[PDB]
This record gives C-alpha cells, sequence and structure tokens, in this order.
C-alpha cells in the first residue's frame, strides 16, 4: 504494498496520515491543503480559525510547523 | 501555489496512468 501503512489504503476508514491530519476525513480533497513542510493534509474548515477559501499564495504551513 | 490533497492525488493518478499503459 500500500501507500499508507496506517490505513492500508482502506478508503472506508478515517486516516489522519493520508487524509486530514485533524479529523481524518477524505471528503473534499480540493479543500485539504498540503503543508509545504510536513506534507500532511488539512481541511480548510478544520483549521482553527477556519479558512473560508484556499489561500492565494505559493506555499502554506500547518499550525504544527509554524 | 498551495497544493491540495486533490492536486497530489491527480498527479499520482497521472503517473500511474502512464505505467498502466506501459510508459509511453
Ligand atoms: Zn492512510
Ligand atoms: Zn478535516
Ligand atoms: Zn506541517
Ligand atoms: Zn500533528
Amino acid at each position: 504494498g500500500p501507500s499508507c501503512k496506517h490505513c492500508k489504503d482502506d478508503v472506508n476508514r478515517l486516516c489522519r496520515v493520508c487524509a486530514c491530519h485533524l479529523c481524518g476525513g477524505r471528503q473534499d480533497p480540493d479543500k485539504q491543503l498540503m503543508c509545504d513542510e510536513c506534507d500532511m493534509a488539512f481541511h480548510i474548515y478544520c483549521l482553527d480559525p477556519p479558512l473560508s477559501s484556499v489561500p492565494s499564495e505559493d506555499e502554506w504551513y500547518c499550525p504544527e510547523c509554524r | 501555489g498551495v497544493r491540495t490533497l486533490l492536486s497530489v492525488q491527480r498527479e499520482k493518478m497521472a503517473r500511474l496512468r502512464y505505467m498502466l499503459l506501459g510508459g509511453v
């Protein structure tokens, strides 16, 4: 083999490693930002505070790496 | 540009597509 040992690429399990590091959900992959430091995924609406949109910059860093 | 999970997933799909074919 899989690409994720933690969820064995079971798309019907939550995974905070290859999906949203905060809630684990794989829904709205278009709204899951990839930290340009640790390469985790984050729902814009899981961040505290939530981002109403996908940032307009060239890089983004999650609350754990900033 | 900020990368999304979707963008990353699409790139892996594209890479896979080329090997699915046979690399050309
Ligand atoms: Zn996983
Ligand atoms: Zn989430
Ligand atoms: Zn990070
Ligand atoms: Zn963490």
